């Protein structure tokens, strides 16, 4: 049968300082036992000071990095261009991922 | 696009009337004559082939259609809105009734039929009522032979004989006079000729007459032998030979 | 068993009268036959259910458009009617038919699978005694047979599968459409297999069975007065 | 577009009445006058067919008294094409309710729904109201003996006696002062007859111009039959009550 | 089930 | 008269009077000018207020970073087509990775506006709208009726006493085309435009409205005493 | 056992009679020839029922463009095929080689697989008994041959394939399209089996 | 006065939009004949191109709806163009569900059932074309059947239509009033074709050169138009007799 | 009649003139806007004695930080208030925040010209 | 009367005048032309300049269709750009189905059916257009005029708009004077003439030409816009004809 | 089964 999901590999670590936070995460992207690429980022600058990893499956990664990026444009459209909060950020994050409770996006997101 | 007519063109007047059935009525008086008689061993419908030009061939135009083998249907009106309601007739005789039962519907089921698919014209939206009214002969086993008249309105009547269009009242004083309960069908065809010489001007001829008959079972027109119980069609359509000779004994 | 023999003049199809439930034989003097229009017929094996539902709905359908078009029916009309429905069901409608008729065209004779495949012959041959019919069919056609030759031929196929197959039995049914006359449906042409006399009545004494209560079953309506 | 052509069949005058209801009420007043009396042992249902000729086959002929089920019937005042649309509504309703719990309908609830149908037509979809007034004559075990009556309005009431159709001002003068409560239906059958004879526009009443119905106890023991008559039946008891 | 030549 | 009850009628002299009519909302609306150099394209909004204790209704709206309107008419139909532009510019980020071209987003406005005038039942847009952005083929400003017709310009005004604003800019075409590498110069050409259609009332901190876009310039509004630079 | 082949004055299709239900002949004299324009004609193979239904499809369409736009072109016949199969791959087992004589590009043949991909070929074999004759028919065809030639090639092949397939037997159909007009032939295995 | 700008019912019982659609039919200024021989219909229509500028040969009325039926139209090109399209549609799918070719007579009966639909809805309007429909059925032989926007059709012998049918009917009518039979007793359709434009000739009181005329011939099997090169031959037969 | 989304020969919609005339007929609401907060204020006008004037509901709270006046025919207001309810909710349960007053308000104005055949 | 108040209604004539009224907005819209060339056709159109604010050469009238088929309309613009994004969709649906790319003829039915559509409802309004069309197919090169009633014919030159007359009169001498036919880049300069002398009509305001051409030999069978030194030549010769 | 060169 035809299998909608993969493993990309990759680890992403997010530390959080007093007055800063960090987000890193290796640049390898792998399929079974063969290298894809040695340099894709898996690390985003989100705007609004917010930066986002979703480590999995490649491909439903870059889908909600996507929609959480289009998310935040949104946010300043319908809002009078407000900062959008971390906190606000990860709700919206939640919904996104609920959307496909039942064709779960195979990520482990940190922000 | 879409059918933006999402309602009623045919509303009530002040005066409780509806119009639109009215002026239906107007268009089936204008229409050319047709008749039924109903005798005790079968009924008659007949009515007069106006052609439109001589150069039409004016066979090719059947104003008498079989919608059962035992069921047959002639009008007075709008031509174009019979052959529809002929169509939407043979199509629910099987939908509604054969594909269920596995026999023909009995005359007064299809005209109940007919009737609803007449009174939907005059309710539904954006559609305005048949301009025709029906005569429908039929037998069935345990109604015998019946006639029925259908109404632009959806109304329909059972008649020992009668006449629709153009000169319907004189038509109908002429089969009040000569109809009894005791007409073989060969008397009923006699009648129907003679009343009909009476609303015709030009030729009158089997070529220009069309007259079909409910009688008894035709086996020779069923096309096929070995089931005792399947004895033929009860409708037959009369040749233009088969008028001439009758016309001879008038 | 059903089979279709193409003749000079016309077409004759023949089918057998057992019908089964597992290894029971339900009905000993089935109708295979079937008329779908007055000189279109059809022979059906498959679920039997299957076989008298499609023939009777296209008979229906065919029946108005002979009305519509004021014209006779052609069996190729009958035949992509047919294929068309038993097609859109992908083969869950299990009806396999044998349909010939002489219609203005001439005298045809096609075989219609489950699936909605078509195929035209001189000799066809459908159901479980399809292989025991066929050899005989194989063994005995030629081309130009006649009236009588071609019923013959026909009914000792159906025979073929009576005798040698299971799901096969009891009486051979024909119907003959000849071009220009009236298609003659022969209901029980043979009778091979009439059950002899029992050894026993088994008419029992009045009285035999125990009866615990009687009672006058209704079936009048409500009376007056 | 199209809402040019478009007559507005459920809006409000003025006055705050329905236009086209009371223009289908004016057109339902030039009907044949229909009567329903019900009495302590039964109903009776008396209608007059509308100016018939003697063409007319009249033992096969039905617009006025039709069957809704074994226990009620209806007499139709109006378009009689619109009637058998709600009739054969009110035939599957009944049927229906028997199949859901397996009892006949109550009169009243069959009532009601053929009544909520016309309301409908009165309040949404654009289209004209259904021309038709009915009486209801009908049976069950909680009411016993019932008769009531709908109008295109969709509005519906119960009677001991009512006319609708044609004349129904002076037929329901005359049924207001010779009812009873006390009544009898051979009474009732009596009262409903000289009724018609007296308001009718014709010259006089004949059997070939009346449909009669009656529901009955007079059925063997516990249970109730409809008597649709016959011509020759109607003859007889206008012969009866000494009319002819 | 059901009848099934 | 007869044939300006609907927009699907046209008159005896092949006229839509219903688009006419909508044409009307727009010449009520308050003054906006826009015009454009080689490296900026510019946006000049007067804003209205109701009455002394109201506010200034908001006459630009951004649609992208490298793309905007001004708006003169009915507000709630430049809000309805400025969505939709914004989600058209969104397709075109997230489907093809592409910024969406100024004159194909001219484009789509057309198309949009044209179905609302050829149909039953509805409505035309009773709005004006003056769309500046940058692309790959440099600065760009067009002009929004809502018949449908879109049109490519150096400078334009729409709103009332408008024929003041585009005089000037018809006589200043020359010198502000050439306006390159200097914002503040292309504002300051923007204000004294706008300028020539005033009557009583003049240029305050809170009545003003202006937006840039450019080379290096994302789409940015101007409002309060951002503008009072420039009065 | 199917084949289309182009020669100098056109084109050439040809197959066996055999239709099978496991390993019984349903059908010894079965057409997989079939017609779906004047000289645009196709070679079945797979289920019959599939590539019937999907062949009278074709045959409605081109009938309902000649009526409208004139005669179809090949290519084009070849796309409506393509178009059906692709669409509906999930349900179909139908692979078919289209072959059609234009007076502008003479003899063409498109065939097409079960994905619904499209190949434009010299000649092309397909079908259950096509797997034998690969070596056969690579060693000896020639573009540019001769009618009489054409017509030995496809016996040759399809005499061949019929030998090693038991899917393939009885007569071989084949089916001449060329300017001069539509012609039909019949080999009969007393003929194809000396060989 | 509504009554006249939808197809519903006036007072005296007619449909104004139905009676001034048949008026649009005439728009065009066109006349159209059709006859029949032993073997073969012919049908031919007035060509009249006024404009320099127009492309002759994209200018006709007549039009190949199957491989056997031929249609003329008497009314605007827009109309006779979405009939042409839908009467293509129709005999297409004809074939597809019942596996044989539409007869004449059935397109007719299905082209009338559609034009009697719009003298009853409302929301569409009547077409203001008059469709003849010709072939040589494999039934009934040789066949005209014509339709009108009321949704009347019927067979006929011969017909007219457009402007002076009257003119032409009549000249046809006297024709089969002498010969007592319903077609033209010709083998060849090259004859037939040239009773048709001679009787046209004669009723209209009018000469033709090759590009004055428009010719559709069906014979058993096929439908096909003729071009200017095949009237300009069957112009000089006239003349030369 | 005449299209109900019809534009006047001035350029506005007819039927959107018409309601701000209904408006003017309805009881009098004041708000005034304070550093200090923000004060609504309305006129209840019983049209009898006997209706208890308590259940005249002409101020109504959308959200904690949100309150609403209303002047005009007030049952209209009832699917306004319910819709404000609704993206005030909506909103909280989507950002985790408070929505704010302008883009509430903006949600419920949105509905307005949701109008036409 | 009223009969012209409501689309799709037959006048006591058997006209529908709100179709007769769409012919008039086309009337009052600037000039448009087509000549159909030995292998090939050339399109041009007149646009005003209302404003020296119009930015030279970037408001295109002029519109392809697939590769091979170009279109040009006179009337409400907007709707002319409409009847292209529908011709664009049928001829997108024909090569999907077909492959080959839509022939002309059976892209004008395709258009003609469309806007005949436009006539059948009162729900909807005729086109305000009158669209030249055509290109080069397999059948050669094809030229169609097409009107607010569906109507369309084949032409050997076309011209709508508010200087047609002036434009049919041009036309008509170059179809007398080249029976043999006229070649593709000799076609382009007569298109510039036609719509200089056509300008007569449009006098009071100054305007911009605009020229397109499918041509066999010249463009491959593709539709390709004039421009630079061969647009400058046109220009030129256009000129030297009106002084 | 089904019917299958
Ligand atoms: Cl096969
Ligand atoms: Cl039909
Ligand atoms: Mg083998
Ligand atoms: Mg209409």
């Amino acid at each position: 049968q035809f299998n909608p999901y993969g493993d990309n590999g990759g680890t992403i670590l997010g530390i959080a300082g007093e007055d800063f936070a960090v987000l890193a995460g290796d640049t390898r992207n792998i399929t079974d036992y063969s290298i894809n690429s040695r340099y894709e980022p898996k690390v985003f600058d989100c705007g609004d000071n917010i930066v986002m990893s979703a480590n999995g499956f490649a491909a439903d990664g870059d889908a909600l990095v996507k929609r959480f990026k289009n998310s935040v444009k949104w946010y300043h459209f319908d809002h009078n261009d407000k900062k959008l909060s971390i906190n606000s950020a990860a709700r919206n994050i939640q919904h996104l991922l609920y959307g496909k409770r039942f064709f779960p996006y195979y990520v482990h997101t940190i922000i | 696009m879409t059918d933006r007519y999402s309602f009623s063109l045919t509303t009530f007047s002040p005066s409780g009337k509806l119009g639109q059935i009215d002026y239906a009525l107007t268009a089936v008086k204008q229409g050319v004559t047709s008749l039924g008689i109903k005798a005790t061993n079968g009924v008659v419908i007949a009515t007069e082939k106006k052609s439109s030009s001589p150069l039409a061939m004016s066979e090719t135009l059947s104003k008498v259609s079989l919608l059962t083998p035992d069921i047959g249907a002639v009008y007075s009106g709008m031509g174009p809105d019979y052959r529809v309601l002929v169509d939407k007739s043979r199509k629910v005789a099987h939908t509604s009734y054969k594909r269920i039962y596995g026999e023909y519907p009995p005359t007064k089921l299809l005209v109940s039929e007919v009737a609803k698919i007449m009174q939907e014209a005059t309710q539904s939206g954006g559609v305005r009522p048949f301009g025709v009214s029906l005569l429908i002969a039929g037998h069935d086993e345990f109604n015998g032979f019946s006639l029925y008249q259908v109404d632009p309105s959806g109304s329909y009547f059972p008649w020992k004989a009668t006449a629709i269009g153009k000169g319907s009242v004189a038509a109908k004083t002429f089969l009040e006079k000569r109809w009894n309960d005791e007409l073989e069908l060969e008397d009923a065809i006699h009648i129907a000729l003679l009343t009909l010489k009476e609303s015709v001007e030009g030729e009158f001829n089997g070529d220009t007459i069309e007259l079909a008959i409910i009688g008894d079972e035709n086996p020779d027109l069923l096309g096929y032998t070995g089931i005792p119980t399947d004895k033929g069609p009860r409708f037959r359509k009369l040749t233009s030979q088969e008028i001439n000779d009758r016309l001879e004994a008038l | 068993t059903i089979v279709g023999v193409k003749f000079n003049n016309g077409v004759v199809i023949a089918a057998d009268t057992r019908s089964t439930q597992g290894p029971i034989v339900a009905d000993k003097n089935c109708a295979k036959l079937h008329r779908i229009s007055p000189k279109i017929w059809c022979a059906g094996a498959g679920t039997a259910a299957d076989t008298e539902a499609v023939t009777q709905l296209i008979g229906s359908n065919i029946e108005l458009h002979s009305l519509y078009t004021s014209r006779e029916p052609r069996v190729v009309s009958a035949l992509q009617m047919l294929k068309q429905h038993l097609f859109k069901y992908q083969g869950h409608i299990g009806a396999y038919l044998i349909v010939a008729g002489v219609d203005p065209t001439g005298s045809h004779l096609f075989s219609i699978h489950a699936h909605g495949s078509t195929d035209v012959g001189y000799y066809l041959s459908l159901g479980s005694g399809s292989l025991a019919a066929m050899a005989v069919l194989e063994s005995h056609w030629k081309q130009d047979l006649t009236k009588e030759e071609a019923i013959k031929l026909a009914s000792d196929a159906i025979q073929a599968g009576i005798w040698n197959d299971l799901g096969s039995g009891s009486n051979v049914d024909v119907c003959v459409m000849e071009i220009g006359k009236d298609a003659e449906y022969l209901r029980n042409y043979l009778t091979p297999n009439v059950r002899e006399e029992k050894q026993k009545s088994y008419k029992f004494p009045r009285g035999t069975t125990a009866v615990l209560k009687e009672s006058i079953v209704n079936i009048c309506d409500i009376q007056e007065e | 577009g199209s809402r040019r052509y478009d007559s507005r069949t459920t809006i409000f005058s003025p006055e705050g009445r329905l236009y086209q209801v009371e223009y289908a009420l004016e057109s339902i007043s030039h009907a044949g006058t229909a009567i329903g009396i019900m009495a302590s042992d039964g109903i009776v249902l008396a209608a007059e067919r509308k100016v018939t000729s003697t063409l007319l086959e009249q033992d096969t002929s039905t617009e006025k008294l039709y069957k809704l089920n074994d226990k009620i019937a209806v007499a139709v005042a109006g378009l009689t094409a619109d009637a058998e649309i709600l009739i054969n509504t009110a035939r599957i309703h009944a049927q229906n309710y028997l199949k859901t719990y397996n009892e006949d309908i109550p009169v009243e609830i069959l009532v009601r729904r053929l009544s909520d149908i016309k309301q409908g037509y009165t309040q949404h979809g654009g289209l004209r109201p259904f021309g038709v007034s009915f009486i209801y004559a009908g049976y069950d075990d909680r009411y016993g003996y019932q008769l009531y009556t709908s109008n295109p309005s969709g509005n519906y009431t119960g009677w001991k006696a009512i006319s609708v159709g044609a004349n129904t001002s002076a037929a329901q003068t005359l049924l207001q002062m010779d009812y009873k409560d006390d009544m009898k239906v051979d009474d009732a059958i009596e009262l409903a007859l000289k009724t018609l004879s007296k308001t009718t526009d014709s010259s006089a009443l004949t059997y070939d111009r009346l449909e009669f119905a009656t529901i009955r106890k007079g059925a063997n023991d516990g249970e109730v039959y409809q008597k649709i008559f016959k011509p020759q039946e109607i003859k007889d008891i206008l012969v009866k009550t000494g009319i002819t | 089930x059901f009848l099934f030549x | 008269n007869n044939y300006d009850g609907d927009t699907v009628t046209f008159s005896p002299t092949g006229r839509l009077f219903q688009v006419e009519y909508a044409l009307e909302a727009i010449k009520q609306g308050s003054v906006t000018v826009g015009l454009r150099s080689n490296t900026h394209a510019v946006l000049v909004a007067l804003k209205r207020n109701a009455d002394e204790l109201s506010s200034y209704q908001k006459k630009i709206i951004k649609c992208d970073e490298h793309m905007g309107l001004s708006l003169a008419g009915l507000a709630p139909d430049a809000r309805v087509l400025s969505n939709y532009l914004r989600q058209q510019c969104n397709y075109s980020s997230l489907v093809f990775n592409r910024k969406l071209a100024v004159e194909r987003a001219g484009h789509l406005l057309c198309d949009k506006a044209q179905k609302n005038t050829q149909s039953y039942g509805g409505r035309p847009y009773g709005v004006g709208l003056l769309i500046i952005g940058y692309d790959k083929s440099g600065a760009h400003l067009l002009e929004f009726q809502p018949s449908g017709n879109v049109t490519e310009l150096y400078g334009t005004a729409i709103g009332a006493r408008s024929q003041g604003a585009k005089t000037y800019l018809e006589r200043t075409l020359d010198t502000f085309i050439k306006i390159d590498g200097n914002p503040d110069e292309l504002i300051k050409a923007g204000v004294e435009a706008i300028s020539q259609s005033l009557r009583d009332e003049s240029l305050t901190v809170d009545n003003l409205s202006i937006a840039i876009v450019g080379k290096d310039t994302p789409f940015t509004i101007y409002d309060g005493e951002a503008v009072a630079k420039y009065i | 056992s199917i084949m289309a082949v182009t020669f100098k004055d056109g084109v050439i299709l040809g197959a066996d009679s055999r239709t099978t239900t496991g390993a019984y002949i349903a059908n010894r004299v079965t057409d997989k020839l079939t017609r779906v324009h004047d000289k645009i004609w196709c070679c079945r193979s797979g289920s019959a029922a599939d590539t019937q239904a999907i062949a009278d499809i074709v045959q409605y369409h081109l009938e309902l463009y000649t009526s409208q736009y004139g005669t179809p072109s090949t290519e084009t016949a070849a796309s409506v095929f393509k178009e059906l199969c692709y669409e509906n791959k999930d349900n179909l087992t139908a692979g078919i080689i289209v072959a059609g004589y234009d007076d502008k590009n003479k003899g063409e043949v498109y065939t097409i697989p079960l994905g619904g991909s499209v190949h434009k070929l010299p000649y092309a074999i397909a079908g259950s008994g096509s797997t034998f004759i690969y070596g056969y028919c690579d060693k000896n065809f020639r573009e540019n041959m001769s009618k009489e030639e054409t017509v030995d090639f496809i016996k040759h092949s399809l005499s061949q394939a019929i030998k090693w397939d038991g899917s393939s037997g009885g007569v071989i159909r084949m089916v001449v399209l060329t300017a001069a007009g539509v012609e039909r032939l019949i080999f009969y295995p007393d003929e194809y089996e000396q060989l | 006065g509504y009554d006249r700008h939808i197809t519903i019912f006036s007072p005296e019982g007619r449909l104004y939009q139905v009676e001034y659609a048949f008026k649009a039919t005439n728009q065009t200024n066109i006349n159209s004949l059709a006859v029949r021989g032993k073997d073969c219909t012919v049908v031919i229509s007035q060509k009249k191109v006024p404009d320099k500028l127009l492309d002759p040969t994209t200018v006709s009325y007549i039009f190949c709806i199957s491989r056997t039926i031929g249609m003329v139209v008497n009314g605007p090109i827009p109309d006779a163009r979405n009939a042409a399209l839908r009467a293509k549609a129709e005999a297409a799918e004809f074939r597809y569900k019942y596996g044989y070719d539409m007869p004449c007579d059935v397109l007719a009966k299905r082209m009338a059932n559609l034009s009697q639909i719009y003298t009853q809805r409302a929301y569409m309007r009547p077409l203001g074309v008059i469709l003849t429909f010709v072939s040589v059925d494999e039934e009934l032989g040789p066949s005209i059947y014509k339709t009108d926007p009321a949704g009347y059709y019927v067979g006929y012998k011969a017909t007219a239509t457009g402007p002076k049918q009257q003119e032409i009917t009549t000249n046809l009518e006297n024709h089969f009033k002498k010969s007592k039979i319903d077609h033209i007793n010709e083998e060849s359709w090259e004859k037939v074709v040239e009773f048709a434009i001679t009787h046209m000739i004669d009723a209209l009181g009018t000469e033709f050169s090759k590009n004055d005329l428009e010719v559709g011939v069906a014979t058993k099997d096929k439908f096909f138009t003729l071009s200017a090169e095949n009237i300009e031959e069957r112009l000089v037969a006239i003349a030369e007799q | 009649d005449r299209g109900v989304s019809t534009f006047s020969p001035e350029g506005r919609l007819f039927q959107v003139e018409y309601s701000l005339e209904a408006i003017k007929l309805g009881s009098t609401a004041i708000g005034i806007a304070t550093k200090e907060g923000v004060v609504l204020g309305v006129e209840k006008r019983a049209t009898s004695p006997l209706l208890e004037s308590d259940s005249i509901e002409k101020i109504v709270e959308i959200d904690r930080h949100i309150g609403c006046a209303m002047s005009g025919l007030t049952a209209d207001a009832r699917s306004m208030i319910e819709h404000a309810r609704t993206a005030a909710v909506t909103h909280n349960l989507y950002y985790d925040e408070d929505i704010n007053v302008e883009s509430l308000t903006q949600s419920v104005c949105d509905l307005a010209l949701r109008f036409g055949e | 009367t009223g009969y012209d108040l409501s689309n799709s209604v037959f006048s006591p004539d058997g006209r529908n005048f709100q179709v007769e009224y769409a012919v008039k907005a086309v009337e009052n819209g600037t000039t448009s032309i087509g000549i159909k060339c030995n292998d090939g056709v050339v399109f041009a159109v007149e646009k005003l300049i209302t404003s020296k604010l119009l930015v030279p050469q970037k408001n295109v009238k002029i519109q392809v269709v697939d590769r091979h088929i170009g279109c040009v309309y006179s009337g409400l613009i907007p709707d002319g750009r409409h009847l292209v994004n529908r011709g664009r969709e049928e001829a997108a649906s024909f090569k999907k189905l077909y492959k080959t790319p839509i022939p002309i003829p059976a892209f004008a039915d395709r258009l003609g059916q469309y806007v005949q559509a436009h006539t059948l409802y009162n729900s909807v309004r005729p086109f305000g257009v009158s669209t030249i069309f055509g290109g080069v197919d397999k059948n050669g090169a094809h030229l169609y005029m097409l009107e607010p009633s569906g109507s369309y014919w084949g032409y050997k030159g076309a011209a709508t708009g508010k200087g047609r007359q002036s434009a049919k009169a041009e036309l008509e001498k170059l179809v007398d004077h080249h029976p043999e036919g006229l070649s593709a880049r000799e076609a382009v300069k007569q298109a510039a003439k036609i719509i200089y002398l056509a300008h007569e009509d449009n006098k009071e305001k100054d305007f911009e030409l605009e020229i397109s051409w499918c041509s066999l030999s010249e463009t491959n069978g593709l539709h390709k816009f004039v421009k630079g030194d061969l647009l400058q030549e046109a220009i030129d010769f256009a000129q030297k004809e009106i002084n």
